[PDB]
């Protein structure tokens, strides 16, 4: 190149993404699953392989750590067998997800400092260093992850938490419906190994729609809609038209039992913390985002509602890129290799100098 | 200034109107005035004094003809303007009275004896 | 080539083809022509 | 995606026969570009004031065409702002003007001579192409009669 | 600019049609003179067309 | 050297006789538009010269130099140098006039610039004709000043001519001649007589032909316009023809009475 | 020029020359009804060697 | 909407070709989905301008 070489390291919410700055795809894509007996010193590949007698526990899930041994832990053996490099010759550009509290920030930045070992360092809000890769620095984000959903509005680069509205409703809720109704409908989703199994026939096959009513009907009165998978498993579940009614609990809390807020009235409590003058501008760069794109099709209906959240008297302008399945990773690859963001990036010095609190006053 | 946003400067002076209200007559306008905007014609605000003159003896007030005859003084008293012919036959050319035949009156040569 | 391509040019019995490719030649030559009168100035 | 977008135009506009660095390094200088503007009257009028400034330099017809293709393209709005601004920087026949022997239905309006002097500048233009080519014929071999043993030549490099 | 054959060129056809109606046309007055202009108005030649297209215009008036 | 360039000169040499001599009025009225329209090429002919002796005067020409410049005229003006001496030599009037100008734009195709100078050429002196065959095909109407056309006119409804006395009318009175054909509108040739052919018996009833369809006539080539043109005619003149015969003086009526 | 004649023989019309450039050698009075066996000899003399047989049998 | 926006671009290159733009087909698909985006056109015109110097010297 001509300068020394960059890397980012996020631990997300639902795997840790590793790599060199300047791919379109990370270079290593890790579960962020901990090992503890239902291995106890190897986590990642190991840990996964030996999952059925080992329990599967993420550190992060709302958002906010549960329990910080396992973060320690995973990022620790994250830098140690996963990518096994020189700390010296890599600055490492971490994010945290959103809302995360000033003291998780401090706790952050002293285990980067400490059993991580980076030269210099940057910790990051999840959303906006993805918008960041969208070649504006307006807009909002609706981020949808395994553990959490948010909608982080964020203008001149900088996202006020006040207007970041936290929504449960995800991937984990959405695998945890599934097995709740197929049990009560009555049908065996015994083990942990086929609960993941039949989680990963939800995320690769499903066919959504954005009417359920007319193809309900149409399934109802002759029934072809599935299409059958039979893995070496041996399993075969399929039914077309409950796939497409099942991730509608998101906008239906009723379907569940539920009593919340939906995903387009989230967005517009958001838009409503945000002043008007600048709603236009942000309304000019809508993205696409979020790792549920394994299938698209809820990215349609998710673009229907921002279409009907602002008044249409302005046509819609979308960024649709051609994959948001590694958002988190483009947005962090776009950052760390920029030259000019080593002036806004902290050193160990500057660490040293000013305490460890000054990571969340030199990051914006 | 630069001649192709100074036409609109023209076109928002007269109708207050935006240049996002109307688009066609700032159309023709860019049709009109350029191929039309370089003289093709020889100069002289000799010929047209003496016109003005004309036009000014046609409603009958000799003094303003003669007022007009010292306003022109002035005008070569300050020397800050190389093409006085071109704004004194613009305004002859929007005459009208606040109260024939022209082809046998003089006009200007229009380059069909002096060509480059 | 020169007499080739100047027997050809008035032999029009020698097809569309045969004439194209004359044509052809006709063009390659001017540019052997345009440095001798390069040359000539020098000379 | 959008990090390959500034890297594909990084490829388009190099072109090839070190430079296996430098695309990697100038998608660098596309984002570091990108960031410093970030930091810190229609479309189509632009367009009408670029062929006012064709037609005070002659060529009308082509000012005509320029205007009767952006009446078709105003069914990209925000491309033609980019577009003017890259329309001044660069890279770094007909008969019917002089004739009246055609046709049933042609003007009168008999002789012209006052650029029919630059109808014979038509042809001087034509001239002065084959001429300014002998020129450059002449000049590049009389950089060679003047030179020295291998200053230019890396064949005494051995 | 060799003796100025280009400007001269446009001249000798206009002038050469022009020296045939005035021998043509040598004393006839009235509809005879029409029927002396209208013979030339179905001449082949569109520059010869044109140029009697407007001749014939201005003497029937 | 001087003998090598010395084909522009001859091919220019045969043309100018021709150009002042096949416009008179006595060569047809095709001949005319044709010479015509050659004295746009003799205008650049012209300042050439010009132009090279303005060059001379610095001494930036010589023979070298202009034996480089004359390529391209050598060969356009040899095509219509062989055009003039085709028509002196024969009696080419008309369509045969107009045939050897198609039969020139296809023996040159492969180069295409030999074939462009011939299929302007072709628009250009083919008015006068086309202005004929705007009348004979839209009117029943046809004047010729020169008659030389394909169709020729003979009166046969005259006073002492009479109805059993011409009989019938289609091949003896409005005749078509073979050789002033110029070979492109062979394939109509039949349609263009009878198109004119049926649009004079309406005009001994109704006042005029009042047509609507009145198109301009013009030069193509592969794809032709002027062959779609001739068809919509030929349909509407039928058609109002047809109308008239089965409903004024209707031949219903007249065949029950026999 | 061989592909300005090929025009003429992937749509309707006929070459007509002397010349012979052409693999098409046509064959005058038969136009009964068995022109669809036989009208056209495909002459082997005028077939360009960038044009396969396949090529030069199939546009006929 | 396709065939519209086939002749859109068609017409898009017309106009840029004899006002004589350094860029070719590709490049203007491109530059014209950045601004389908909605990204800031006066940014890609400094990254267009310094590329078409900073790529010449390497040649």
């Amino acid at each position: 190149d001509d300068d020394i070489a960059a890397l980012v390291v996020d631990n997300g919410s639902g795997m840790c993404k590793a790599g060199f700055a300047g791919d379109d795809a990370p270079r290593a894509v890790f579960p962020s699953i901990v090992g503890r007996p239902r291995k106890d010193s190897y986590v990642g590949d190991e840990a996964q392989s030996k999952r059925g007698i080992l329990t599967l526990k993420y550190p992060i899930e709302h958002g906010i750590v549960t329990n910080w041994d396992d973060m320690e832990k995973i990022w620790h053996h994250t830098f140690y067998n996963e990518l096994r490099v020189a700390p010296e010759e890599h600055p490492v550009l971490l994010t945290e997800a959103p809302l995360n509290p000033k003291a998780n920030r401090e706790k952050m930045t002293q285990i980067m400092f400490e059993t991580f070992n980076t030269p210099a360092m940057y910790v990051a809000i999840q959303a906006v260093l993805s918008l960041y890769a969208s070649g504006r620095t307006t807009g909002i984000v609706m981020d949808s992850g395994d553990g959490v959903t948010h909608t982080v509005p964020i203008y001149e680069g900088y996202a006020l938490p006040h207007a970041i509205l936290r929504l449960d409703l995800a991937g984990r809720d959405l695998t945890d419906y599934l097995m709740k109704i197929l049990t009560e409908r009555g049908y065996s989703f015994t083990t942990t190994a086929e609960r993941e199994i039949v989680r990963d026939i939800k995320e690769k096959l499903c066919y959504v729609a954005l009417d359920f009513e007319q193809e309900m009907a149409t399934a109802a009165s002759s029934s072809s809609l599935e299409k059958s998978y039979e893995l070496p498993d041996g399993q075969v579940i399929t039914i077309g038209n409950e796939r497409f009614r099942c991730p509608e609990a998101l906008f239906q809390p009723s379907f569940l039992g539920m009593e919340s807020c939906g995903i387009h009235e989230t967005t517009f409590n958001s838009i409503m913390k945000c002043d008007v003058d600048i709603r236009k501008d942000l309304y000019a760069n809508t993205v696409l985002s979020g790792g549920t794109t394994m299938y698209p099709g809820i990215a349609d209906r998710m673009q229907k509602e921002i279409t009907a959240l602002a008044p249409s008297t302005m046509k819609i302008k979308i960024i649709a890129p051609p994959e948001r399945k590694y958002s988190v990773w483009i947005g962090g690859s776009i950052l760390a290799s920029l030259s000019t963001f080593q002036q806004m990036w902290i050193s160990k010095q500057e660490y040293d100098e000013s305490g460890p609190s000054i990571v969340h006053r030199k990051c914006f | 200034k630069s001649p192709n946003v100074l036409l609109q400067n023209l076109c928002c002076r007269i109708l207050g109107r935006s240049e996002a209200d109307v688009a066609q007559q700032f159309q023709y306008a860019v049709r009109v005035i350029g191929s039309n905007f370089a003289p093709t014609v020889e100069r002289d605000e000799f010929l047209v004094a003496e016109k003005i003159k004309k036009e000014l003896i046609r409603q009958r007030r000799e003094a303003d003809a003669a007022l007009f005859s010292e306003l022109h003084r002035k005008l070569h008293s300050q020397g800050v303007l190389k093409n006085k012919w071109s704004i004194l036959y613009l305004l002859l050319s929007l005459s009208e009275d606040p109260r024939s035949y022209a082809t046998l009156f003089a006009q200007a040569l229009p380059r069909d004896a002096h060509s480059t | 080539i020169r007499r080739y391509t100047d027997q050809r040019s008035l032999d029009r019995s020698f097809g569309l083809v045969g004439q194209s490719f004359c044509a052809a030649l006709h063009q390659e030559l001017r540019e052997y022509y345009r440095l001798l009168s390069v040359l000539h100035s020098q000379l | 995606s959008i990090t390959q977008l500034f890297d594909d135009l990084c490829e388009a506009l190099l072109p090839a026969a070190n430079r296996k660095r430098a695309k990697r390094s100038l998608k660098k200088v596309a984002y570091n570009a990108l960031f410093t503007n970030l930091f810190q009257l229609p479309a189509r009028n632009k367009i009408l004031m670029l062929s006012f400034d064709l037609r005070v330099g002659g060529l009308g017809p082509k000012a005509d065409r320029l205007e009767e293709l952006v009446e078709e393209l105003e069914a990209v709005g925000s491309v033609l702002d980019l577009l003017v601004q890259l329309a001044g920087s660069g890279p770094p026949r007909d008969y019917f003007l002089n004739n009246k022997h055609v046709g049933r239905n042609v003007p009168y309006s008999g002789y012209d001579c006052d650029d029919l002097s630059v109808f014979e500048m038509d042809v001087q233009s034509l001239i002065s192409r084959e001429e300014c080519l002998c020129h450059s014929m002449i000049q590049e071999t009389l950089q060679v009669m003047e030179a020295a043993p291998g200053t230019g030549l890396p064949t005494v490099g051995l | 600019l060799r003796r100025l054959l280009v400007w001269t060129y446009d001249p000798k056809i206009r002038l050469k049609t022009l020296a045939a109606l005035v021998d043509h046309c040598q004393g006839r007055k009235g509809g005879e003179l029409a029927s002396a202009v209208h013979a030339y108005t179905k001449t082949g030649d569109p520059y010869m067309r044109s140029l009697v297209q407007h001749i014939l215009s201005l003497v029937s008036h | 050297l001087v003998h090598r360039i010395l084909p522009v000169a001859a091919s220019y040499s045969a043309v100018t006789r021709f150009i002042e001599e096949k416009s008179s009025f006595e060569y047809g009225q095709v001949n005319h538009a044709l010479a015509a329209a050659m004295r746009t090429l003799v205008k650049e002919h012209l300042i050439l010269v010009s132009q090279l002796e303005q060059l001379h005067r610095q001494g930036l020409l010589s023979l070298q130099k202009l034996w480089f410049y004359i390529q391209p005229a050598m060969r356009t003006m040899d095509i219509l140098a062989s055009l003039a001496t085709s028509v002196d030599k024969g009696e080419c009037l008309g369509g045969s006039t107009l045939s050897l100008l198609h039969d020139r734009s296809f023996s040159y195709t492969g180069d295409s610039q030999a074939q462009e100078l011939c299929l302007y050429l072709t628009k250009a002196a083919s008015a006068p004709y086309f202005e004929v065959l705007e009348k004979w095909i839209y009117r029943g109407i046809i004047h010729d000043p020169y008659s030389e056309f394909m169709v020729e006119e003979h009166e046969l409804r005259k006073e002492r001519i009479q109805e059993d006395y011409n009989d019938k009318y289609w091949d003896q009175r409005y005749t078509i001649v073979q050789q002033q054909i110029p070979s492109f509108l062979q394939k109509m040739a039949d349609k263009i007589l009878s198109t004119g052919k049926y649009l004079n018996v309406v005009r001994e009833c109704g006042h005029d032909v009042t047509c609507p369809v009145a198109k301009e006539i013009i030069y193509t080539l592969k794809e032709r316009a002027y062959v779609e043109q001739i068809e919509k005619a030929f349909n509407y003149a039928s058609k109002v023809l047809l109308d008239f015969l089965m409903e004024e003086k209707e031949l219903v009526a007249h065949l029950r009475s026999i | 020029p061989v592909l300005s004649f090929l025009y003429r023989w992937i749509y309707d019309g006929e070459l007509e020359d002397t010349y012979h450039e052409f693999f098409v050698a046509s064959d005058p009075t038969v136009k009964t009804d068995r022109l669809w066996h036989d009208k056209y000899t495909l002459r082997k003399s005028m077939i360009p060697s960038f044009m396969t047989m396949d090529q030069s049998r199939k546009v006929l | 909407n396709l065939n519209a926006v086939r002749e859109t671009m068609d017409v898009l290159l017309e106009i840029s070709r004899i006002l004589n733009t350094g860029l070719d087909m590709e490049t203007l698909s491109i530059c014209v989905r950045l601004c389908e985006q909605g990204i800031n056109p006066e940014a890609l015109s400094s990254v267009i301008k310094e590329l078409r110097k900073a790529t010449e010297a390497l040649k």
